[PDB]
């Protein structure tokens, strides 16, 4: 089947460049153009441009001509996008998107996307704090980390229902996130409740059991 | 250049209901108009192209119509899987542009929040920080106001607020509000209150604790 493998999250400073990849399989690479599309968090879609891998030809949105550079390597079936002179306005998810048989046909296969954060803030591990009080709500506070993401689970996934994990918020260049879990009151604290926090950018994992005060 | 305008920005609707969302082009695009669906956290998917042509595997309750500058997407007898965001995009040459999107959310009856308040963990207090957390869980509609008060005075500094997307099981929203203080400011006051104003009550929901209790 048609697959588009995109490179992982990038944290880059203002003024630098970033280059991301999109390796295609499951079709004839050179028979379809590769579009790129930008999506800022909680916002709409913006077309950047495309490359035709057959002949290395490009068409850009005028707003990205001079800023984004689209290339293509036939032998590795990989399309690339480079963005230069990065600002905080370039913080977004970038998708590669295979076009149809003609460059302007509606676009059918979107990659998963590459999330780019442009910031001068330093990679910083989370502090994790427990939130202890016929249901009872418990929580975890994941504070002072950068960049995104962190993952939170409870009892390594065995507690799945009654969970709210709130989107992170940026205060003074650090993210804070909380997660709640609501369990039957009779079961706590006799059955343990642990939050598992992973921050891959700082290569950190923290398990925090929630205990009564 | 070419601008696409969608309406409405947001719409609430029930499973089994029929809705119409619209898309306007600033200049003639003939029937070269596509629709994409994007569910939260996921890549967009193509639903419709050439204004009225369904993409492969799209159910027949979806129907697009229109030509020239005025377009619409009708969803007959909505199903749970239809809720999410919808984007139109002309495909009359380049550059491609998208409408800003229509967010389609589930209607349910009003529900007051379940509010839990959490004093700072003794652990965090050892670090010099003191975060007071308030969860406001499983309410509807999404509009809500939270106020923190310390010994009766509203505190606006250092409040971090975050909302979940609509819960797919029960159609409600949740909110986390975190009031961040330094430890020594926290030890100067006794009464901490989180106060939620919501459509379901004339009177705010209030959760309070006293520091030395």
């Amino acid at each position: 089947q048609v697959k588009l493998l995109e490179s992982g999250p990038e944290l880059v400073k203002p003024g630098a460049s970033v280059k991301m990849s999109c390796k295609a399989s499951g079709y004839t690479f050179t028979s379809y153009v590769m579009h790129w599309v930008k999506q800022k968090p909680g916002q709409g879609l913006e077309w950047i441009g495309y490359i035709n891998p057959y002949n290395d030809g490009t068409k850009y949105n005028e707003k990205f001509k001079g800023k984004a550079t689209l290339t293509s390597d036939k032998s590795s079936s990989t399309a690339y996008m480079e963005l230069s002179s990065l600002t905080s306005e370039d913080s977004a998810v970038y998708y590669c998107v295979r076009g149809g048989y003609r460059p302007y046909y509606a676009m059918d296969y979107w990659g998963q996307g590459t999330s780019v954060t442009v910031s001068s803030a330093k990679t910083t591990p989370p502090s994790v704090y427990p939130l202890a009080p016929s249901m009872v709500t418990l929580g975890c506070l994941v504070k002072g980390y950068f960049p995104e993401p962190v993952t939170v689970t409870w009892n390594s996934g065995s507690l799945s229902s009654g969970v709210h994990t709130f989107p992170a918020v940026l205060q003074s260049d650090l993210y804070t996130l909380s997660s709640s879990v609501t369990v039957p009151s009779s079961t706590w604290p006799s059955e343990t409740v642990t939050c598992n926090v992973a921050h891959p950018a700082s290569s950190t994992k923290v398990d925090k059991k929630i205990v009564p005060r | 250049e070419l601008q696409m305008t969608q309406s409405p920005a947001s719409l609430s609707a029930s499973v089994g209901e029929t809705v119409t969302i619209t898309c306007r082009a600033s200049e003639n695009i003939y029937s070269y108009l596509a629709w994409y669906q994007q569910k939260q956290g996921k890549s967009p998917q193509l639903l419709v192209y050439n204004a009225k042509t369904l993409a492969e595997g799209v159910p027949s309750r979806f129907s697009g119509s229109g030509s020239g500058t005025q377009f619409s997407l009708k969803i007959n007898s909505l199903q749970p899987e239809d809720f999410g965001s919808y984007y139109c995009q002309h495909h009359y040459g380049t550059p491609l542009t998208f409408g800003a999107g229509t967010k389609l959310e589930l209607k349910r009856a009003d529900a007051a929040p379940t509010v839990s308040i959490f004093p700072p963990s003794s652990e965090q207090l050892t670090s010099g920080g003191a975060s007071v957390v308030c969860f406001l869980n499983n309410f509807y509609p999404k509009d809500i106001n939270v106020k923190w008060k310390i010994d009766g005075s509203e505190r606006q500094n250092g409040v971090l607020n975050s909302w979940t997307d609509q819960d797919s099981k029960d159609s409600t929203y949740s909110m986390s509000s975190t009031l961040t203080l330094t430890k020594d400011e926290y030890e100067r006051h006794n009464s901490y209150t989180c106060e939620a104003t919501h459509k379901t009550s004339t009177s705010p929901i209030v959760k309070s604790f006293n520091r030395n209790e």
